[PDB]
């Protein structure tokens, strides 16, 4: 449930809380090409890969 | 609410 991104430099920022990330994600800040990652995945993955491979980001809040 | 560490808005 830690989650990391890079920022444009490269830098991993996180660890951030699931309500954190999609927070983040609703309000625009994320486009789809952002890099991120929690700390037991194998590797970043863009947003946008995440998406075509599980249909959804894990940090989606819902039913 | 802060925007993210290391983005803008």
């Amino acid at each position: 449930q830690k989650w990391y991104y890079k920022d444009p430099q490269g830098e991993i920022q996180g660890p951030f809380n699931n309500q954190e990330m999609a927070e983040w994600f609703q309000a625009g800040y994320f486009t789809m090409s952002l890099l991120v990652k929690r700390a037991c995945d194998e590797s970043f993955q863009p947003l946008g890969d995440i998406m075509k491979m599980w249909g959804r980001v894990p940090f989606s809040p819902g039913p | 609410s802060r925007p993210p560490p290391g983005l803008t808005g």
